[PDB]
């Protein structure tokens, strides 16, 4: 007399949602999050979150080809830490554990 | 009755527009930033505006600052900045 119902939600449909968030703080930055999605260059908006963290926009555009570098090489370092680290997802693996 | 109602009153931008931007002007040889501001362009002239509310402003020293030459800035273009001096 035990059984698991479904999600409402397939992983398709979060992975969706996932994708949509991405491309609209992609194209558009914090704008789509407050209202109407206003498109704007990347750099640009790279330059305006240094502007919120207090450095000035000269600061990012002199060297963004060393962020943009820096970037990727933390996105691959994130990526390979994920795929070697033994006990990554913990938390998620614990709840499944626990429920089963 | 058993809770609270919070009325947001809350700012929604609204009716945007294509527009032009460059990251920094060149000019005698100086990159120029917007001190608060954007550069945009309406298709012939450069003006730098505010953020949330397009407000064409003439590129003046007093809205720029300067930080450096043209030649490390990506996708810089030229346009006179005017000296009220
Ligand atoms: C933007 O301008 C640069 C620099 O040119 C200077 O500013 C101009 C407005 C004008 O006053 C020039 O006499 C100044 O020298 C341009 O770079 C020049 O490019 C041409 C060929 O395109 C080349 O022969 C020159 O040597 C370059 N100038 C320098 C100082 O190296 C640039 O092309 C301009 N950009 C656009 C899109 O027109
Ligand atoms: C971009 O905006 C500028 C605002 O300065 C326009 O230039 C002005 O146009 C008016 C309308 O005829 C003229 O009276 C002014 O003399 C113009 N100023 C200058 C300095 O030429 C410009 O026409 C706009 N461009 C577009 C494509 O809309
Ligand atoms: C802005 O530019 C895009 C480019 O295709 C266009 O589809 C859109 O309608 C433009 N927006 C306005 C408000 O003119």
């Amino acid at each position: 007399g035990l059984t698991v119902l479904p999600p409402l939600l397939t992983d398709e449909m979060i992975a969706q949602y996932t994708s949509a968030l991405l491309a609209g703080t992609i194209t558009s930055g914090w704008t789509f999050g407050a209202g109407p999605a206003l498109q704007i260059p990347f750099p640009m908006q790279m330059a305006y979150r240094f502007n919120g963290i207090g450095v000035t926009q000269n600061v990012l555009y002199e060297n963004q080809k060393l962020i943009a570098n820096q970037f990727n090489s933390a996105i691959g370092k994130i990526q390979d830490s994920l795929s070697s680290t033994p006990s990554a997802l913990g938390k998620l693996q614990d709840v499944v554990n626990h429920n089963a | 009755p058993h809770g609270v109602v919070f009325l947001h009153v809350t700012y929604v931008p609204a009716q945007e527009k294509n527009f032009t931007t460059a990251p920094a002007i060149c000019h005698d040889g100086k990159a120029h930033f917007p001190r608060e501001g954007v550069f945009v362009s309406n298709g012939t002239h450069w003006f730098v505006t505010q953020r949330n509310f397009y407000e064409p402003q003439i590129i003046t020293t007093d809205n720029t600052f300067v930080s450096g030459n043209c030649d490390v800035v990506i996708g810089i273009v030229n346009n006179t900045v005017y000296d009220p001096l």
